């Protein structure tokens, strides 16, 4: 209440303070407890294989050179205060750009709590690489981490924990991305070594399930569209040469034009994926019933009623094997 | 020397007479270049040297009679007008190889200050009669915080020569004409706030680009009554003709509008299409009231003059209700 | 402190705010320019982007210091404490000052008190174009810096070098694609503001563009296709069917070309060298699919009471696009 | 504007299903949360499910004991409360939580409460 | 009319003055209000769910440190004062990319008045997200708000209230996009419960009803006239088999070209739009045109009749009931 | 343990310490170790003939300056350290656009060493031209390097050395680009001698080789089915005018739609790759099918079966000939 | 969730070819590492392969003795102990490594480890 009071005592708090030193330097390491909000994940990026995540993170630590007495308070201070503090040396090793939000102000806040806990919150957005098996395409499953990491101190002088252990991470509910669910997340701590020494390492991972319900619509759709339209030659007569190799050729060449569009949305892997097994198999198909017109019309200068049945046949017995592989 | 006794007391968060009369401050404009005139975002590019002058009488200095020419470093220290562009998706300045700001301080007290800022300026297009309809647009200058009770804006002398609207050379547009206005009546939230606006009219330039735009559409319907002349009994040939041309004046219209994905408005290009689209979809429908009556030679005679007749009309209503 | 002392005898009663000689002689200050990539040029834009060590040398009797040492190669934090001359480059639309690991700032001080400053750059700057003999055409891209604040009167700009070889752009570093660096040509010059008179100096960098991506992206194309048309001719008449789609067809291909050339291009009210071309050859495709409705109108009246317009299609249109791929190769590729 | 009606509640001695029927701008309130009031006691965190994805989580008593999940065809969501206690003992509420409306675990987050069963085992 | 007055009076307000404590701290919550002008809507993305507002963004609070005495003026202060005072951490909860204009100075405003209260206006542009449900797309009504929040103060230190209640957003008039309209505008005040403490919050949202007119034109009309040309086939002699089967592929064939196109402006959802039932009725109808050709065909080595009534009577009930559904 | 002696010993090492002045002024050359560990490569551009690259940059040396006693300890300073120190003036010369990584903080460490030893780490990502050869294209090999440099330092004031001689730069298997392999690196030093004089120069490269089977299913394999398809034609009666000058037209088309697509997709080199070689074989096969075509129309008012042998025994030399020059 | 099963060992006196045949997730562990534990001394790195790219690298000691390659079709990884030595003699064992799990030479970033063939001349 008294803010003389207050005032006089963050003054004797950060009176010669070092910022260059860390908590309990040449002792210990410090103990730094880190808990996250995800607010969003705003793209998931096949082509830059990346996504986009959006959080509250908050980092807690105990710093005895700001532990206070009298005052039966938890102290909420202007987060520039921050920049004559020490903070924990916090990165995201696989990110790719990351920022602070900075309106109206910078979205940081410090609370001092009188024991000397600090409570250190930023709200960043950070784009983190994710490699993606696409070989199951898009019937796949990823898995995208987090890793998070000191960055020059060792495990002799800091130490992370998930604050709250498997509760420390919030808000995996309100992830809403429309080609994906989250299947799980989970929360890994581990060491890891480098040439310059032992660093505590926290990993966030989640697994994402790629919904086909708009590949069905966009592209398996069409190609049984397509391949269903290279069947009606069966049923023209023979003579009808134009028609019926009009229908061979538009079929074949819609077929291309599908599959070379399809794979300028994705990233120039050298595997085939599971679309394109399904993308060459619709193109045999189309392919072989113009070559059965180019044998009848062979000859004729019963084999149609044969095409008529073994045709559908044998697309629903490929449909069969595939969804089944896949699914 | 004097240079730090100025500084030396001199109070950076106010006005020349905070509790006086409202400071003058004279605006002039050189407009480098403009660019990026995108219809699809309705912004332009704008790189201008602004340069504002006005009294200060705290830094008046009577040592020498010679103004001192100061470089960005000074312009920290002083106070400034809160000019802002009212209508500016985004700004920035030119800080290559230094800041791109100069101070001249005179005897008496005027501030000459002049910097170089490239802006993206918002300026709403009515796409009515596009492609050949004529834009204005507008670049706002308006002080921030400080109403008309503390700073008033007016154009200066010299504004009305070194404006260099006349020397630009802009890719599609030409400037018809331009106009320096004085509003006094903005009347904003905070209070009433003197603004100064530039207006300048842009005319899309007519050529080669409006050509290739129709080209396509008046080729088609060409192509259309190619099967006029062609004989009914090859029913292939002239059905051939007659969907390709309506199938690609569809593709046509979903591409026109693809170059400007939320331009929900009509425009005089879309409506030239439905009238291309007309006529090679009736060229089809003549053929088919030909062929199911043979089951006359004297539709496709009629069809060779009545339909480059019936365009040639439209096209005169079409040009003459856009010019 | 041996040294530490000397810098803080040379900063002690100095005001960077004032230029050297302030209120006395002209500023000199010595420009060259090593061009360490000519980046792409944007004809869509009519920008081109480089990256340079901008070399500036000027005498600041003011830090004279006496010293074992002749030159003082300091850390580019000293750049700040001293004067430095207010460069800016006026065709430039965006330019940045490289930062990374440290500021790409050099900084040197000699007992004469002559000062080298240097400093990596990365330029865009605007380069209008007349693309009228486009794509056989060849453009000089200026580059034009000068003293933002200061006029002739107080500061003057100089190449250190001889005019011509100031400005050294090494064969290596040519980054362009489709330009070819011809020379480069130096010059100075003095315009007039309200602010003053100020001295400005420019490069012009000359680029040929070479036009072997358009031969094949659209030339190629477009010829075979008006080649394509004329196979129409040697189809028998009969085939009403078979020669329609070929009219349609190459129609249809030389729209796809014609949107496809202008694509990349940026729009202007002009028609380019290669408009001509295209639309010359539209002209030469529309005209097959009108010579074989002459060919089906004609053959019904004589059917109604081995075609003399084909034979003669098939002479006069291959000689008549030759006759133009002469004139037009020889017209543009003369200039 | 949503609308909770839930039921299936009585007293029992066991496995119970409760379900809770939700009807209006659901897009709104992409989240429901399960609550339960004991006499005396204040209401308390059961659990909850994203409509979209069916990302649960549980309150530690009713982990790996409680299972919830929804079909979005009814728009319904189920409480299986498998595994009954005298614990287990109160009025359940259903309730709807905005896109930005805070925590799961906080009653006063959400907006829309259905009527509540009461439970007595 | 004194400067050395007013620079001394100001000066004494600053003497001592702790930007880090908020005013009335340890005491009362500080009320601020807030009052916006919208300046422009500028975009809505439906790929990246999204859209971009330009507003001046006013913050009230009263600082009894910074009352003064003897001048019964408001002082209007340069900006760059707002960098020694303290101001609310308020920040956008759901905003994606965010800052102050700041040509040619920061566009920023203070004005202190006599009792202290700090009047602190910014001009921000914003990008906001906003979840959209796209499943009666184009025909929508969407939600998109802007949540407004403390950062790191809990409603124990400050408190937030619409200034003016229901007259506190101005400019909703102004907003001017093409696509859609303003339907509505509301104001809301709560607060908002996390792990950390209870926080303010104020949420301003906006109805916008999409403009069906450039649909109509872009999309809906081509199918239509796809759908007619389709039926041209009935009226051509069955013999003219090469005709008739062009006609069938290239409707067909556009169709398929429309509908991938549509959907590669709009994002990966999973589930069926309006318009994807639209277009998906248009292909049924052109589908079954060729195959009706085909079963001509199919017995010809009184049909056609029945066809030329039966297909446009059909599509005029599928229209029917898709714009009543959805009208 | 004392944080007082620490905070004492590294006080006295910064006072009165001169940033302006290297180590060993005047003096012999301050020898600069660096080594690299290579964190990802995101992308290979073609277009901009660039890539970028994220690597942890390290600098070792002697700083007599800050040289301790009394502490047997290595210090790990808070990286805000750096800006009081001096530090070596390296950039990387072609680079295009680079910036040390900001969240949570600086991606930068300082450690110092009892002796004066100085580490210092950043974590760097770069993109760095590389210009690119691509007669070969796509079955290339490229040479992409970093070149690293004293901005300001000659050879007379600082030395650069790879720290570890061959084991400078780690992670080279980390690397995971899906179009290339990383066959080799190495490590160069040398000097480069400018107007200025002489400068100490670092050059890290690598070898790329392209991986073809992107571009076998994408360009290779599309081009062989249009080819085989364009033979079908000879199988017809010559009397289907219509279905052979279909089949003609839509091949050659089909082949001009891909090459002009392709080269959209690649900078306006003016050369001939080897893809455009591939593409010009394939449509002179293809344009020759139809002249092929016209030839046996122009006398009809042998030659096929001569068609049918001739054609598919060519296009296998054309491959045998052309995948041996460039495989 | 790897499984690495090592086979080829042995004792001889010459050429020798260990393999390590790899099960799983190997797609989360995409670099495979060789290790070696002499009694007494601690495990030390011989050499390590990606298993994209075939990207290498060799401890000094073994460095042109051994060579280190893998087929993807398998899965298998092999150790082609040529030159041998009679420093040469330990338990050899294959481990798999994280994406993101440090630097190859210290064997506790490694998750992995395959049983463990001993091996002595
Ligand atoms: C996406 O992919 C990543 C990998 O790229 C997966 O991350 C792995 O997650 C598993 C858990 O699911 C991790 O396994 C666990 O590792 C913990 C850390 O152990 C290390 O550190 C300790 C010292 O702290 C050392 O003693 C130890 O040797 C390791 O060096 C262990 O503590 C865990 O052990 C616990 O569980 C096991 C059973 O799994 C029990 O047997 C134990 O007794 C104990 O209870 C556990 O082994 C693994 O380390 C992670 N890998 C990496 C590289 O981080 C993600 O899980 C995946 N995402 C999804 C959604 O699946
Ligand atoms: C877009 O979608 C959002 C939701 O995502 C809508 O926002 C909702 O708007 C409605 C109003 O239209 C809000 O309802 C109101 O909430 C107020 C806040 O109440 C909370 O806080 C108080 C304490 O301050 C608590 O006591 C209370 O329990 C809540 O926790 C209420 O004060 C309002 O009550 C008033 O109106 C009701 C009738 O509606 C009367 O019965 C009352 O007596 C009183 O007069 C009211 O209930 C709702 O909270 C908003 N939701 C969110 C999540 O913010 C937008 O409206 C929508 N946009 C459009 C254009 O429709
Ligand atoms: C001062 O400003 C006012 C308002 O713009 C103008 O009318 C007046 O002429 C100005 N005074 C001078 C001396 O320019
Ligand atoms: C001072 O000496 C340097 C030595 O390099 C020389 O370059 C410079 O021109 C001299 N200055 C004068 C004024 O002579
Ligand atoms: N955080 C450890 C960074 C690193 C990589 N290599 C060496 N150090
Ligand atoms: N403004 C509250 C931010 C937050 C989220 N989680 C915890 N705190």
């Amino acid at each position: 209440g008294n803010m003389s009071f207050v005032k006089e005592t963050v003054d004797k708090l950060l009176k010669g303070y070092d910022i260059r030193l860390r908590p309990d330097f040449g002792g210990p390491p410090v103990c730094v407890g880190m808990n996250i909000d995800i607010a969003s994940i705003d793209m998931v990026s096949e082509v830059n294989m990346d996504y986009t995540l959006t959080m509250y993170f908050q980092q807690y630590w105990r710093d005895k050179r700001l532990a206070y007495s009298g005052i039966p308070l938890n102290l909420t201070l202007d987060n520039r205060v921050a920049d004559q503090l020490w903070v924990p040396d916090t990165y995201f090793l696989n990110d790719k750009k990351s920022f602070v939000h900075g309106v109206t102000v910078k979205n940081r806040m410090i609370r001092l709590h009188p024991d000397g806990t600090v409570l250190y919150g930023l709200r960043i957005t950070t784009t983190a690489a994710c490699m993606m098996d696409l070989r199951r395409y898009p019937l796949d499953e990823q898995n995208c981490t987090l890793e998070i990491e000191s960055y020059g101190y060792t495990t002799d002088d800091i130490e992370f924990y998930w604050r709250g252990g498997d509760k420390a991470v919030t808000g995996v509910e309100r992830i809403e991305l429309p080609q994906f669910s989250i299947v799980e997340h989970r929360l890994v701590s581990r060491n890891v070594v480098f040439a310059t020494g032992a660093y505590p390492r926290l990993s966030l991972s989640f697994r994402l399930k790629r919904n086909i319900g708009y590949f069905i619509l966009q592209t398996y759709m069409p190609s049984i569209l397509i391949t269903i339209l290279s069947w009606v030659s069966f049923w023209i007569n023979y003579d009808a040469s134009a028609a019926r190799v009009a229908l061979g050729i538009t079929t074949v060449l819609t077929m291309t034009t599908i599959n070379t569009h399809l794979r300028e949305t994705l990233p120039k892997i050298p595997y085939v994926k599971a679309i394109d097994m399904y993308l060459m198999g619709c193109f045999v198909f189309v392919f072989l019933a113009l070559l059965e017109y180019a044998f009848v019309n062979y000859i004729f200068f019963a084999i149609d009623r044969w095409s008529r049945i073994v045709f559908p046949f044998t697309f629903s017995l490929f449909n069969l094997v595939y969804w089944l592989y896949y699914v | 020397p004097n240079l730090d006794g100025l500084i030396a007391g001199y109070a950076r968060n106010f006005r020349p007479g905070i509790g006086g009369p409202p400071v003058n401050v004279a605006l002039a404009l050189e407009v480098a270049s403009i660019d990026h005139i995108s219809e699809a975002n309705m912004e332009y590019t704008m790189t201008v040297f602004l340069h504002q002058s006005w009294r200060d009488s705290r830094l008046s200095y009577n040592h020498t009679n010679e103004t001192l020419g100061l470089d960005s470093r000074f312009v920290d220290k002083l106070w400034l007008p809160d000019t802002f562009i009212v209508n500016a998706k985004s700004a920035w300045f030119h800080d290559v190889t230094v800041e791109n700001k100069l101070i001249r301080l005179q005897p008496d007290g005027v501030i000459l200050y002049s910097i170089r800022i490239t802006s993206t300026v918002a300026c709403d297009m009515d796409l009515a009669k596009y492609p050949m309809d004529e834009q204005e647009c507008m670049l706002d200058l308006e002080s921030y915080g400080y109403s008309s009770e503390d700073i008033v804006y007016y154009w200066s002398e010299s504004q009305e020569h070194i404006h260099g609207l006349d020397k630009l050379q802009l890719a599609q547009f030409t400037i018809t004409s331009y106009r320096f206005t004085t509003e006094l009546m903005n009347f904003k939230s905070a209070g009433q706030f003197p603004r100064l606006s530039l207006h300048f009219h842009l005319r899309r330039n007519r050529g080669v680009y409006i050509i290739q735009s129709y080209m396509p559409s008046v080729l088609l319907v060409a192509m259309s009554w190619v099967s006029f002349w062609i004989s009914q009994a090859a029913v292939p040939a002239r059905v051939s003709l007659g969907i390709t041309t309506v199938l690609t004046m569809t593709t046509l219209m979903v591409s026109a509008r693809s170059s400007l994905p939320r331009a929900s408005a009509i425009k005089a290009l879309d409506v030239y299409f439905w009238i291309c689209y007309v006529f090679v979809f009736a060229a089809l429908v003549e053929y088919a009231f030909a062929h199911f009556n043979a089951d006359a030679d004297t539709i496709d005679i009629y069809a060779r003059a009545v339909f480059p007749a019936a365009f040639a009309a439209v096209n005169v209503i079409y040009w003459a209700a856009y010019a | 402190e041996n040294f530490t002392r000397i810098l803080d005898s040379l900063l002690d009663g100095y005001d960077n705010r004032l230029r050297p000689g302030f209120g006395g002689p002209v500023t000199e200050v010595k420009t060259d320019i090593y061009v360490t990539s000519f980046g792409p040029v944007s004809d869509v834009e009519m920008e081109y982007t480089m990256d340079v060590f901008f070399r500036q040398t000027w005498i600041d009797k003011r830090l004279k210091y006496d010293g074992p040492i002749e030159i003082l190669r300091l850390n580019n934090m000293m750049v700040t404490k001293v004067w430095t001359p207010d460069t800016f480059f006026r065709n430039g639309k965006k330019s940045v000052s490289h930062n990374m690991t440290a500021p790409n700032k050099l900084f040197r001080i000699m007992r004469n008190g002559t000062i080298l400053y240097t400093m990596r750059l990365t330029i865009s700057a605007e380069c209008p174009m007349r693309l009228v003999d486009f794509p056989m055409d060849g453009h000089a891209c200026p580059l034009k810096f000068g003293s933002y604040a200061y006029p002739k009167s107080e500061m003057i700009y100089t190449w250190t070098k001889g005019p011509e070889k100031s400005v050294e752009v090494p064969k290596e570093s040519s980054s362009l694609v489709q330009y070819d660096l011809i020379g480069q040509t130096v010059s100075s010059e003095t315009i007039k503001s309200i602010t003053g008179e100020y001295i400005v100096m420019t490069v012009y960098f000359h680029l040929r563009r070479k036009m072997g991506y358009f031969m094949i992206q659209t030339y190629i194309p477009c010829i075979m296709t008006v080649i394509l048309s004329q196979v129409s001719f040697w189809i028998n008449k009969e085939s009403v069917p078979a020669r329609t789609v070929f009219g349609i067809t190459t129609v249809l291909t030389m729209t796809t070309l014609s949107i496809s050339a202008r694509h990349s291009l940026p729009k202007v009210s002009y028609a380019t060298a290669m408009d001509w071309f295209i639309a010359v050859c539209f002209a030469f495709v529309f005209s097959a699919l009108i010579e074989f409705a002459a060919v089906n109108y004609f053959t019904n009246i004589q059917m109604e009471k081995t075609s003399k317009i084909d034979k003669y299609a098939r002479i006069l249109f291959p000689v008549t696009f030759g006759a133009f791929n002469m004139v037009y190769w020889v017209v543009y590729l003369s200039k | 504007q949503v609308q909770l009606v839930e039921s299936g509640g009585g007293l029992v001695q066991g496995s119970l299903r409760l379900s809770c029927a939700a009807s209006g701008h659901t897009f709104n309130y992409p989240i429901m949360g399960w609550f339960r009031q004991a006499p005396g006691k204040e209401r308390e965190f059961v659990g909850a499910i994203s409509w979209s994805g069916g990302s649960t989580s549980y309150a530690d008593s009713v982990k790996d004991r409680f299972t919830i999940s929804r079909d979005n065809a009814k728009n319904t969501v189920y409480l299986e409360m498998n595994n009954l206690k005298p614990e287990d003992t109160a009025v359940y509420y259903c309730a709807a939580k905005g896109r930005y409306s805070g925590g799961l675990y906080y009653p006063t987050n959400y907006d829309y409460w259905g009527q509540g069963t009461q439970v007595t085992v």
